[PDB]
DNA sequence: ATTGTCATGGAATTTCGC
DNA sequence: GCGAAATTCCATGACACTACCTTCCCAGGAAACAGGTTTCACCAGCCAGGCCTTGAATGCAATTGTCTTACTAGGAATATTTGGACTTCCCCACCTACCATTCAGGTAACTTGATACAAACACAGCCC
C-alpha cells in the first residue's frame, strides 16, 4: 500500500472468500489457460516462451458481442499484425479521436 | 482489523514442551525438507515422559535425603539407580557427580 | 513358525572353534551356557532394531541393508552387504 | 542475544509431579542438555529414516520409529503411548 | 533400476598402482561400501560441523577439518595434502 | 547448434573418483542447502587417496601370498596390519576375513 | 466502506432477391 | 412468398491457492523365498583315560598401610592486564536454478580370458 500511495493508486478489495467480486481478471485467467493450454498439447508446458504470444493473440481477439479488438478500443487503430483492418485508413487520424 | 484468539498448540495437545519451537528444530536442523504437523506433536510428548521421569525420580531422591531443590547428584542418582534408564545413558557422564556407593563385599575388614 | 530348542543349535565344537580364533588355548565346559546366553542377547538387540525397519517401509521381508542399518545404529558397522 | 532453551519447560514438568520440589541451576543444565541431546537423537534417527525409505516428509510415524530404536525395553513401551495420547488429543481439536 | 556405485571408479585406482592386478566381485564390495560409509562419516561430520558454527555452507574448508578429525595420525597428514593438490589444480583449470 | 568440448570436472583435476556424482550426494543427502563449487572436488581426493592406501596395501598381501586377484582376506589383513588405517576402521568387522594370526605367547607347548 | 463475466454455438431473427 | 443468406441472440459454464492419500488394479517379471525332495559326507555327539592345570594350604618376606611431622604449593582473592569472541555492517562472487546438448555408464550380451579350486604326490618342519 505504501508503494501505492505513490502512483496515485486508488487500491480496491473484493470481499473476502468471494472470487466473484474481482469480474474479469477471473474470466481471462480462463482466457489465459484456454490459450496456453490450446497452444501447448502434445509438448512439455514450456509456458515462459509463450507469453509475449499471449499478450498479442488475446489482445488481437476480436470481441464477439462488442466487435472490436482491445487494440482498438484502448488505442483506436490496429499495430502491424496478420488480417488488420484498412477500413479505419479511410479516415483522418487527426478527427477519428472524437469518433 | 483483528483475528481470533491464538491457542498455542501445545494447549491444544495437552503437552508442556512447545510444539512451535519443535516444529522450527525441524526445518533448520536439515533432518528432512518436509515436517508433517503432527511429527512436532509426537516428539514434543515424549520430550516430555522422559523429563518426567528423570524428575520423578530425582524428586525422590531429594525427599530422601531432605532437599528442597534437585542437586545434579541426586540427577547423578536418580540416573544408575534405575534399571532402564540407565542402559539410555549407558555412556554418559553427568557432570557433577561422583558415582554411586559400593563395594564389591571383597574388602570387607578383617 | 516355531522351532525350539535352537539356541541348542550352537554347538560344543562350533563354541569350540569360535574360541581357536580368538587365540584361546584351553576353555572350560561352563563357557557354552555363557555362550549361548551372551549371543542371545546381542541377537535380540539387532533383530529387535532391524524389524522396527522393515516394519516402518511396511515390508515383509527384513532385507540385507535393513541389518547394517540396525549394526549402524549400535556402532558396529558392517562392510560387505551394502550400506 | 537470545538463546533458546527448555529450563521453563522444565519447571512445568518439574511442578506436576513434585509440586514441592526446587532444581538448582546447574542441574537445569543437565536435563537441559538433556533435551537437546535426547532431541536430535530421535530427529537425527528420524532423519536418516527419510534417505532410508526415499520420502522428504518427517511424518508422526517416523518419530515413532525413531523412539522404538533409541529407547530400550519399557520405555520403548511408554513414550510411543504417551505420544499418541498427545496426538490423538491433538488432532480432535482444532 | 539404478543403483549408482563406486565400482567402476575402483578400476581406476587399482590400475594405477597395481596395473596387472584383478579384483574379485565380493571384495569389490567392501571396497564400495568402505566408500559409501568413509563418505558419510566425513560429509556427517562436516555437516554437524555446520550447525556447530551456525553456516549454512559446506565449504571445501570444512571437509578438511572433517578428514584431520576421522583419520588419524600418518593418514591426516597424506589425505589433507592429497586433496589441496587436487583442489589448485582444479580451480586454476577452469 | 552444437557446443563446446565436455570436459569432465574428474579429468580437470587429475583425480579418477567424480565430482559430478558427489555433487549429487551433498544436495541430495540434506547435508546442507548449498554445496560449494570445491567441496565435491576436495571430498574426491579424500576419497582417492584412502582406497589407494587400502589397495596399495592389498596389492601386497596378494603378492606375498602368490594371487593375481585381492579376495577380502587380504582387505582384512591389510587393514590391522597397518596401524593408523586400524585406528580408522577400530569397530569394523570385514566380511569374509577372520582375524590375524595371533598367539600371547604363553599357550606354547611344554 | 463495494458489485461477475464474457467467449461461444445452435437457434431464432432479419435482410433481401426477384 | 420461399428460400437462401447475412445477423443478432442468449443460456451457460468455468475461472477462483493446489497435491497427497488410500485402496485396489495391473503387470511383468523376478525375487528369492519359503517349501520340499534327494543324496552323500561330515561334523557333532559319546564316552573314557591320562595328564596337567587349578585350587588349596602355608610359611615367610617385603610390601604396603598407618602414623606423624616439616613443609610446599595450591587455591583464592586481587588488581590488572591483556587477549578475543561475537555482534555489526556491507558487497561480491559463488552457488543455484534451467534448458539444451551430449557423453558416459549401467545394463546387457556375447565372447573371451584367466585364475582359483580341487586333486595327487611329494617335501619339509616340527614334535613325540
Amino acid at each position: 500500500a505504501e508503494w501505492a500511495k505513490e502512483r496515485g493508486i486508488h487500491l480496491e478489495f473484493s470481499t473476502p472468500y468471494h472470487p466473484q467480486s474481482s469480474g474479469k481478471v477471473e474470466r481471462k485467467n480462463s482466457d489465459i489457460k484456454r490459450l496456453l493450454t490450446k497452444l501447448l498439447v502434445g509438448r512439455p508446458t514450456k509456458w515462459y516462451d509463450l507469453l509475449p504470444v499471449v499478450q498479442l493473440a488475446l489482445n488481437n481477439t476480436y470481441s464477439p458481442v462488442l466487435k472490436y479488438t482491445p487494440h482498438q478500443l484502448l488505442f483506436g487503430i490496429d499495430s502491424n499484425t496478420p488480417f488488420a483492418n484498412q477500413d479505419t485508413l479511410d479516415l483522418t487520424r487527426e478527427e477519428e479521436l472524437s469518433l | 482489523k483483528a483475528r481470533a484468539k491464538a491457542k498455542t498448540r501445545s494447549s491444544r495437545a495437552g503437552l508442556q514442551f512447545p510444539v512451535g519451537r519443535v516444529h522450527r528444530l525441524l526445518r533448520k536442523g536439515n533432518y528432512a525438507e518436509r515436517v508433517g504437523a503432527g511429527a512436532p506433536v509426537y516428539l514434543a510428548a515424549v520430550l516430555e515422559y522422559l523429563t518426567a521421569e528423570i524428575l520423578e525420580l530425582a524428586g525422590n531422591a531429594a525427599r530422601d535425603n531432605k532437599k528442597t531443590r534437585i542437586i545434579p547428584r541426586h540427577l547423578q542418582l536418580a540416573i544408575r539407580n534405575d534399571e532402564e534408564l540407565n542402559k539410555l545413558l549407558g555412556k554418559v557422564t553427568i557432570a557433577q557427580g561422583g558415582v554411586l556407593p559400593n563395594i564389591q563385599a571383597v574388602l570387607l575388614p578383617k | 513358525k516355531v522351532l525350539r530348542d535352537n539356541i541348542q543349535g550352537i554347538t560344543k565344537p562350533a563354541i569350540r572353534r569360535l574360541a581357536r580364533r580368538g587365540g584361546v588355548k584351553r576353555i572350560s565346559g561352563l563357557i557354552y551356557e555363557e555362550t549361548r546366553g551372551v549371543l542371545k542377547v546381542f541377537l535380540e538387540n539387532v533383530i529387535r532394531d532391524a524389524v522396527t525397519y522393515t516394519e516402518h517401509a511396511k515390508r515383509k521381508t527384513v532385507t540385507a541393508m535393513d541389518v547394517v542399518y540396525a549394526l549402524k545404529r549400535q556402532g558396529r558397522t558392517l562392510y560387505g552387504f551394502g550400506g | 542475544s537470545r538463546k533458546e532453551s527448555y529450563s521453563v519447560y522444565v519447571y512445568k514438568v518439574l511442578k506436576q509431579v513434585h509440586p514441592d520440589t526446587g532444581i538448582s541451576s546447574k542441574a537445569m543444565g543437565i536435563m537441559n542438555s538433556f533435551v537437546n541431546d535426547i532431541f536430535e537423537r530421535i530427529a537425527g534417527e528420524a532423519s536418516r529414516l527419510a534417505h532410508y525409505n526415499k520420502r522428504s516428509t518427517i511424518t508422526s510415524r517416523e518419530i515413532q520409529t525413531a523412539v522404538r530404536l533409541l529407547l530400550p525395553g519399557e520405555l520403548a513401551k511408554h513414550a510411543v503411548s504417551e505420544g499418541t495420547k498427545a496426538v490423538t488429543k491433538y488432532t480432535s481439536s482444532k
